[PDB]
């Protein structure tokens, strides 16, 4: 609406009101990038027709958002000024992000976390690092969707990679900063039939990017590599490592017992007397809820599996180090009066008086004695 | 879906803020309009296959050409499909009367309607004739109250505008 | 996402049934106590900063292992992280209380929260305690029996909504368990 | 700014669609709540420099340390600046009582408040003490009606939450 | 953007004046005819497709130079363009009628519209006629004396709102002139 | 991607062998029936809309569970989705028939299609039926014995190409099986 | 048929059930620092995490026993053969009794509202019938690992 030829709205830097719109599109990155010879060429504003420039925007920044004619008039109001030459494709893909039809399936339908991954995949073509999400949820939750979508378009990565006249697309850059941000990028962008709408959560890179360790699976990041970069490896060998993966990529199978939180459990033969392996470590989870009603209070019970927490156990080991280096006891020849572990041992007695006669109970048990530090 | 509450929560969520005072100011509008629209909903519901009977035939009265061979209505089963097709729209309008918005209309009957009826040669004029005949046959003494007919007709002419 | 009015149409759509006057009275009752739910959401979001700062400090002062080095709430950045990690939870439970059902926090906040805290190394049973304190504060507030600050209300019953916000707070407990 | 009407028009505009039935359903909520909030607005307006007088001093009663040399209140003119600073917040709360939303509060007093008071060494605790003292001094017989005090206190504790 | 309630606070903010009971009755009057404005906006947006298709065809059938080759509404794509170029105008006038003042179409639709139609080669006096027909249809609809289709209303006056939507439609004429 | 001429050079490149006159006559034969393949692709893409609308309606009218609520082709949006979900399949089989080998639909359309329909909840055996109807229509068309509409051709054999388009159609039968 | 006192008694356990296991295993080390020693059984997070899980299991198993008011479920899928799997895993049988008795002494302090760190808010009365019943349940589980 605003200018018949514009460069950059909202004047984030001061040096953009002097900055003219680029007359010719930005060239390739100057690294060599062996994959790029296999990948199809880029789509700029100058070379494309208005049919294919729209198709390629719907294929990249929308995933395959699967849009009808009646759906999304707001995308086409922004398209009505792109086709007139009012605004660049950079500000056009900014305007697509601010639209409601992008919101109703990516901000709306998804969660707090993989909306950020869906933004990186849709705009910069790649997957973020954990510290990049860390300074990004602060933009998203406390400053809103608008500044969050603004933070990609005014970023140096976007300006250097796509300029003002080339559609976003996945870029193979030769030298990458991390080695993990290569295959995170490849894992985030598969080929045809991508369908970001399908998986409500993807649950796989949302825990692989959630920590700097635990790089993802070999086969997921070598699946959407182009043909003859990866063929003669996909007849029978990794093929069943692929279909057994894509079965689990349906319904968003959770990686709680796989790749993160791995725990080698003890042999089943060591606890055959106790219980079967289908019911070991399940315990009743009781929630008792008070409200001054009697009509509306409730109690809930459910058996749940309790996994061991390696994070809480690591904290407990660091805390108990103070007892390790403070001695145990003095000793001498007089130890013969305390033959076993009966040093500082005593009988504990508990006496259970109650209203019923049959449920009365008497204790005795022999055990060690220690006084707490608060007494 | 697209209801009154699901705009004020999505706006507050996209802004990333708590439900503010104007946000609970808009749910009060439900308390004054639900008494008008819910009684429209079940006067529609308890009379529903009557207004497919006395209104799905009006398109055939207006467009008798489509009972010819080679047309959208060839045999009796396609006419049954037509009555089923318009009973679905009457069900979706009842769903939008109870929700408070036009949520159940868009993605269930409206989104995608332009391609199917173009690809399967179904004329939208015969759809909007049967809908419009149901619209103008509303009146205050017999059918419903004074305020029920208002947004009952407003949900109808929304569908009329969207199909055309 | 889904509100309480839109919950019954996706149930009636599964059977191709018109919503009729046999299930509309449960909706009209929900409209009738509109002001009770409305003042309750207001009473939650009025005192929400002490609601968070009290709950996280109460979770700290019972388990002082997080303050020790190697604790998850040890440094200043991680305490700033944890003070917002529960404020988001309160912010979504306030959405679910207003909308009338637990659909807006289940796929937006709770979907994927478990492996996030597993991959970062957040102690889940501590977050269980932190949200249980918030549940106790919520039923203290919307029944107006907070001994710490009193708000004025019209007289009547509010326990039907108090069990509702309790049932929202164990869903945040179950999804992290 | 952030009012009730300016969410329902911006949502319909970002969707790129006409003002639908739920959109005019939410403006009806103004007709029932304006009668409560506008009378709160002018009971605030006709009594306004009284509740800076008897409430801007309560922070100095709570925090007498800031009248020391080297503090935020050194001389009398900084105390006049403090009374002007809190009269502005009382004006913005009156502006939000008439608008229907928290629009005039956000970008006029709240947005940017975190940096100024950090850079100019102004404690926010003395701000929220003076605001909270005006909040809890509300009652039904003397000050206003039963429904005026509700959202008059709700616009106050919103500012209390935002400053902290 | 700005509504009618928010129009008086930016006027009172210019003088640091509290909004008081001397100018509040002008808005209490604006609240009192809330249902009249509300039914009028509904009567506009109810029959909005014929509102656009009639106006563009009426603009065509008086000036049949646009249908000739070299005309701006000649081809099929440009006619599809023009049918939406005025539907957006009606869509923003419906916003301005509901909001109570002409601020929402002021900087959103009208800002930059002149040089757009100048740079594209759109005949401005034809678009003047096209929006004048829409103004005539609007005052026909919200006074309920459209001889072509009648809607039911409660009895009373609505000309105060009919001059309002007239004053919105000359702003679209002035910004393109 | 890869065409039929480029299929033999990636086979000869694996052995560092020059393509010589021992395997060139198989491509000279492929060039000799260039017009047969060319008219066949034209006969496919000429009547392609009824090809899609007939096949999905035939898939519907044998399994009327998709039209029932809870069906995958129940609502209007999902039927609009399914009508294009097979039109893309026909659009890529038309590419593979022209290119001479099944490489252009293998990594572009078929790669990742299985878990898409699994994660979406698309019944695979229904899509099997929908594409076998399209296969039957294809061999009806390019042999010119469609009893429903006849096209004019030069006389001769076309079954060598008819088995080709059959072998393309069980490849996406196999890929989501 | 003690209704309200039983429900108040379980609430004083399952709410503050997160302190009680971590206090008990730190108290378990507090006597014996050779358990975290290299060669001990409470070495690295392979074993320390299973300890926290196991201390939590026998804690909860008692709250459902108290809610039901009898020790049936404490012997059904709880205890019939818990000793021999512990001697098959080679845990020390001495300090497990100490860990169980720290839970006893803490549960009887929580029920009678005699905690020095947290004063609970109850109705006026005296829960002497329930303070001994949880002691009987904890001895039932202490008699097993012996
Ligand atoms: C490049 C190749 C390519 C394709 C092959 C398609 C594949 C494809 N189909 C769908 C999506 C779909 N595909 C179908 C289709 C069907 N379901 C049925 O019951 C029938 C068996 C079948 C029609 C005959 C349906 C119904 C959906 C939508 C699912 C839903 O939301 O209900 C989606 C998700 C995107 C969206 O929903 O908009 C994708 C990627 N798209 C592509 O880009
Ligand atoms: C079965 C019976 C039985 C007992 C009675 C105790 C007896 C006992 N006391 C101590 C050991 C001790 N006991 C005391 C206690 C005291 N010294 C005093 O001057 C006061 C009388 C009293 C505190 C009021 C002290 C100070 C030590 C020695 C600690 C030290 O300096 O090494 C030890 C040495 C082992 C150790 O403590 O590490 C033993 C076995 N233990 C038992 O197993
Ligand atoms: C949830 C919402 C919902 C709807 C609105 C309908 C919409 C709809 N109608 C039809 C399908 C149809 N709809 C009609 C209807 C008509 N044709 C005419 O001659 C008249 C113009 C009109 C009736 C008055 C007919 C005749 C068919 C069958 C067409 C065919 O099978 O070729 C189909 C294809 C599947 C089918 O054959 O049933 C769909 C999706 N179905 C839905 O699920
Ligand atoms: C929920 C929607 C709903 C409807 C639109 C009607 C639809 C409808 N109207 C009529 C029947 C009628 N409808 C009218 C019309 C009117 N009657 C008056 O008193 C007014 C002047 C005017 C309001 C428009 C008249 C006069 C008849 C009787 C004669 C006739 O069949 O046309 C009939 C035939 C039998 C009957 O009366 O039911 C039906 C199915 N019924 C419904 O359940
Ligand atoms: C939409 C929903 C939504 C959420 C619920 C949160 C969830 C969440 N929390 C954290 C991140 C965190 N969350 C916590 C919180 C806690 N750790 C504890 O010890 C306590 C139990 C608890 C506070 C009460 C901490 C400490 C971190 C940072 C971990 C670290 O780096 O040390 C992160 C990683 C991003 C980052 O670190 O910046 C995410 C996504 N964020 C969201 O977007
Ligand atoms: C701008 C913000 C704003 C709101 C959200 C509402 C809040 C509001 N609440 C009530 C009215 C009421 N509100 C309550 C609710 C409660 N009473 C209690 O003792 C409990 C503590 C609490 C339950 C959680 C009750 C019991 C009534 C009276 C009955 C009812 O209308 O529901 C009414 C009047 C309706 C009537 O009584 O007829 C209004 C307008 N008003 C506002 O101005
Ligand atoms: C439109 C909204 C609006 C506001 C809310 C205020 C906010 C505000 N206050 C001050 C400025 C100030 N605000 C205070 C106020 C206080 N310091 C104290 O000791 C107490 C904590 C508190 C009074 C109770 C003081 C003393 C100054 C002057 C500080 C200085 O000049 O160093 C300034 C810097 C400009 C100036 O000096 O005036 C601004 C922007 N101004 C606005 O325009
Ligand atoms: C618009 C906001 C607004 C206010 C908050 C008050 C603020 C206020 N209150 C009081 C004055 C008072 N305020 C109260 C308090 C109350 N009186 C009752 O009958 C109730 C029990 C209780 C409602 C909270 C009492 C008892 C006095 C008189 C004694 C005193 O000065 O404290 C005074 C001194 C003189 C006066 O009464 O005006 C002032 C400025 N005035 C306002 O214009
Ligand atoms: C937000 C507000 C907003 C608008 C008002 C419109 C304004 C607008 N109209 C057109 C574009 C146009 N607008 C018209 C319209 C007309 N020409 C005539 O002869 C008639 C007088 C009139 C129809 C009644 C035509 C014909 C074009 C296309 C010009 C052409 O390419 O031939 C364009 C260029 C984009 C494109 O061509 O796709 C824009 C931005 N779009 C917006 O986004
Ligand atoms: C969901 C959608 C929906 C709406 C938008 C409103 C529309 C609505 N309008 C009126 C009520 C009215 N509406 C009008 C308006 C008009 N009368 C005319 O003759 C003119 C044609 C037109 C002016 C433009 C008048 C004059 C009244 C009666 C007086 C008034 O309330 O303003 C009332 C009742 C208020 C009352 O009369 O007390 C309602 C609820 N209702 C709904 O259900
Ligand atoms: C612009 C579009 C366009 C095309 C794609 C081609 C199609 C075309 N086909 C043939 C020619 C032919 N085409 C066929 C093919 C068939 N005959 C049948 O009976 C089968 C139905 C069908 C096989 C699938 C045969 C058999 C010949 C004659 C022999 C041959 O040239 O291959 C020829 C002449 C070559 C020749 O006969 O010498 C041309 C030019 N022409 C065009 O203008
Ligand atoms: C799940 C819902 C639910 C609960 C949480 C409890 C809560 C509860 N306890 C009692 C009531 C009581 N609760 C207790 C219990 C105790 N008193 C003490 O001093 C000890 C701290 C504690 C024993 C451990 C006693 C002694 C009474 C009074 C006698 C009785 O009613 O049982 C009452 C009746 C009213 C009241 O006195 O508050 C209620 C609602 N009951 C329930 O229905
Ligand atoms: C270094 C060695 C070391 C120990 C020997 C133990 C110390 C210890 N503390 C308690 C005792 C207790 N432990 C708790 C538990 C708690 N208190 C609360 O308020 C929280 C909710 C919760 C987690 C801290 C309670 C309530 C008591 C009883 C009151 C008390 O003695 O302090 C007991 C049982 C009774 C006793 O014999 O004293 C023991 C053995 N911890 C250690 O680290
Ligand atoms: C239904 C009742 C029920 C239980 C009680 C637990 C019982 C239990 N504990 C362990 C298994 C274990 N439990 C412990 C725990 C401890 N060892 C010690 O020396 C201390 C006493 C304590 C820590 C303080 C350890 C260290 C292991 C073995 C881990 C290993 O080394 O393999 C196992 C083997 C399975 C596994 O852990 O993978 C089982 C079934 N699980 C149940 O299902």
């Amino acid at each position: 609406l605003t200018l018949p030829g514009t460069a950059e709205t909202n004047l984030a830097v001061p040096s953009n009101a002097v900055r003219k719109v680029q007359p010719y599109p930005i060239a390739k990155p100057p690294s060599y990038s062996s994959v790029d010879s296999l990948r199809p060429a880029r789509v700029s504003r100058m070379d494309a027709d208005w049919a294919t420039i729209y198709e390629q925007v719907r294929r990249q920044v929308m995933g395959n958002a699967y849009v009808m004619e009646g759906e999304a008039p707001d995308i086409d109001v922004a398209f009505s000024q792109l086709k007139g030459g009012n605004l660049t494709v950079r500000e056009f893909v900014r305007a697509v992000g601010k639209s409601a039809s992008y919101r109703t399936r990516f901000m709306e339908a998804k969660s707090s976390y993989n909306f950020v991954l869906l933004n990186f995949k849709h705009f910069l073509g790649r997957a973020p690092t954990q510290e990049e999400v860390s300074t990004h949820i602060q933009i998203l939750a406390t400053s809103g969707l608008e500044a969050e979508i603004d933070s990609y378009i005014d970023s140096d990565e976007y300006k250097a990679l796509f300029g003002d006249h080339v559609v976003p697309y996945v870029v193979y850059r030769g030298t990458y900063l991390s080695s993990e941000r290569f295959n995170r990028m490849v894992k985030a962008n598969p080929g045809g039939a991508t369908s970001d709408k399908a998986k409500s959560n993807l649950n796989m890179i949302a825990t692989v990017a959630a920590d700097l360790p635990t790089d993802a699976i070999d086969v997921m990041r070598g699946l959407p590599s182009p043909i003859t970069s990866e063929t003669l490896a996909f007849g029978t060998a990794y093929y069943w490592a692929k279909v057994e993966k894509e079965a689990s990529e349906g319904r968003s199978a959770s990686p709680i017992g796989e790749k993160i939180g791995k725990f080698d459990h003890a042999p089943i033969s060591t606890y055959t007397s106790l219980c079967s392996y289908d019911k070991v470590n399940k315990a009743p989870q009781i929630s008792v809820t008070n409200v001054g009603s009697d009509e509306h209070s409730y109690v809930s019970v459910t058996s749940k599996y309790i996994a061991p927490d390696m994070a809480a156990a690591a904290q407990m080991l660091a805390d108990c180090q103070k007892y390790k280096a403070g001695g145990n006891a003095p000793t001498g020849k007089w130890m013969k009066y305390y033959p076993g572990t009966t040093v500082n041992m005593a009988p504990y007695i508990s006496l259970n008086d109650t209203g019923s006669d049959s449920s009365r109970t008497v204790s005795v048990t022999l055990d060690k004695v220690k006084i707490s530090p608060n007494k | 879906m697209k209801s009154v509450i699901t705009t004020v929560v999505s706006a507050a969520d996209a802004a990333g803020r708590f439900p503010s005072n104007s946000d609970l100011e808009s749910i009060q509008g439900n308390i004054q309009r639900s008494a008008a629209r819910l009684e429209a909903a079940e006067k529609l519901a308890g009379n529903h296959e009557a207004v497919v009977k006395e209104a799905g035939d009006a398109c055939f009265a207006k467009y008798a050409y489509l009972k010819n061979p080679g047309e959208a209505g060839e045999n009796q089963e396609k006419i049954n499909k037509c009555y089923r097709d318009v009973d679905h729209y009457m069900r979706l309008v009842n769903y939008c009367l109870v929700v408070g918005g036009t949520g159940p209309l868009d993605e269930w009957g409206i989104a995608g309607a332009r391609e199917v009826y173009r690809t399967l040669n179904l004329p939208t004029s015969a759809y909007v004739a049967s809908i419009a005949y149901t619209r103008d046959r509303l009146c205050v003494p017999r059918d419903m109250s004074a305020q029920a007919g208002v947004e009952f007709s407003a949900y109808l002419d929304y569908l009329i505008n969207a199909l055309s | 996402m889904l509100d309480a009015f839109s919950r019954v149409v996706v149930n009636s759509d599964a059977k191709a049934a018109y919503v009729g006057g046999s299930d509309l009275q449960a909706l009209k009752s929900f409209i009738a106590d509109g002001n009770k739910r409305l003042d309750a959401v207001n009473s939650i979001v009025s005192n929400a900063s002490c609601m968070v700062s009290d709950a996280v400090s109460g979770m700290i002062c019972e388990n002082p292992g997080l303050i020790s080095p190697g604790g998850n709430c040890y440094t200043n950045r991680r305490m700033a992280a944890c003070l917002r990690d529960g404020e988001i939870i309160l912010r979504y439970v306030s959405y679910a209380l207003l909308a009338g059902d637990a659909s807006v926090l289940e796929d937006r906040c709770l979907n994927g929260l478990k492996e996030t805290y597993i991959a970062l190394g957040v102690p889940t049973n501590s977050s269980i305690r932190a949200v249980s304190i918030m549940k106790a504060q919520a039923v203290a507030f919307i029944t107006n029996t907070a001994t710490e600050r009193k708000m004025s209300f019209a007289a009547g019953d509010c326990t039907s909504l108090a069990s509702e916000v309790a049932s929202y707070f164990d869903r945040v407990g179950a999804a992290i368990s």
